[PDB]
């Protein structure tokens, strides 16, 4: 079974406490991208990894346990294929002309306005996007959709939060 | 090593 | 007016378009912290600068205009004074035992749970906080408190959001 | 120079 197999790999990657900290995550992701020069990026920074751990830390332990890390990794490899798939110029980044497709391929159909804000927050001057940026953007977008669906219990397409819930959802991200 | 495995998941 | 003087200072700091991008912000801040080595920090990262710009970008131009930069700067200098006040052993970082008091001195009074989450996201291994993490944490916390207030036009203490508004607020941050 | 000024705002 693939899951048991991953349990095994995970025991080698997890820290002393058998969860993966933001620093351990950063170190694993960087060793992996380093073997893939065709993926352009300045590296995954510690701030971005702390953010990714936070949005993925649904049981609020402070780090990624096996299930969380497996969920994350599966998305990363699924999204990393789309990346290589839309790097037509094989520039090592997704040109601005291919990003709308890329997001589409990952299953994201988003408004023209929200799309531009995301581009502003994650792309370069050229409007192109590198690897850690593409990946970190997707982990968050994915997490914010799930978060929204999880909070909309009655399924009305609208959620309600008080100041405490709002600060928790936005500061722990 | 576990790194090698993860790295092999990359298309 | 000290504001007219800040206008003169800002004209030397801003980019071609008289606005400060996340990149120009990163360099301005790092040039200032390098001149204060008593403040421990790995430096302000590009990812954190893009996040600080987004969160301060009220008129969504993608960069910080004069009023936004001045607002941001007034907060940074005020918080930097608090950081020196609570680095009581001159270790360069705010120690775990001093952090509760540093946030309150900055005007923030958080319940234990929210506070614990913020510490997991921004503190180092010993639960202490370095300079760029303290400042970026407060910029964000201040922006999220202000965001909730603006949205709670009712005076209710609850805000309601649909999926588009949620992604915009959480992704452009 | 503008950096001198911003630096002087720090304590
Ligand atoms: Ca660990
Ligand atoms: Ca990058
Ligand atoms: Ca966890
Ligand atoms: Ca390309
Ligand atoms: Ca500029
Ligand atoms: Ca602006
Ligand atoms: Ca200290
Ligand atoms: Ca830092």
């Amino acid at each position: 079974e693939e899951v048991r197999q991953f349990r095994r790999l995970f025991a080698q990657l997890a820290g002393d406490d058998m969860e993966v900290s933001a620093t351990e995550l950063m170190n694993i992701l960087n060793k992996v991208v380093t073997r893939h020069p065709d993926l352009k990026t300045d590296g995954f920074g510690i701030d971005t990894c702390r953010s990714m751990v936070a949005v993925m830390d649904s049981d609020t332990t402070g780090k990624l346990g096996f299930e969380e890390f497996k969920y994350l990794w599966n998305n990363i490899k699924k999204w990393q294929a789309i990346y290589k798939q839309f790097d037509v110029d094989r520039s090592g980044t997704i040109g601005s002309s291919e990003l709308p497709g890329a997001f589409e391929a990952a299953g994201f159909h988003l408004n023209e306005h929200l799309y531009s804000m995301i581009i502003r927050r994650y792309s370069d001057e050229g409007g192109n996007m590198d690897f850690d940026n593409f990946i970190s953007c997707l982990v968050r977008l994915d997490a914010m959709f799930r978060a929204f669906k999880s909070l909309d219990k009655d399924g009305t397409g609208q959620i309600q939060v008080n100041i405490q819930e709002w600060l928790q959802l936005t500061m722990y991200s | 090593d576990a790194i090698d495995a993860l790295s092999s998941d990359f298309t």
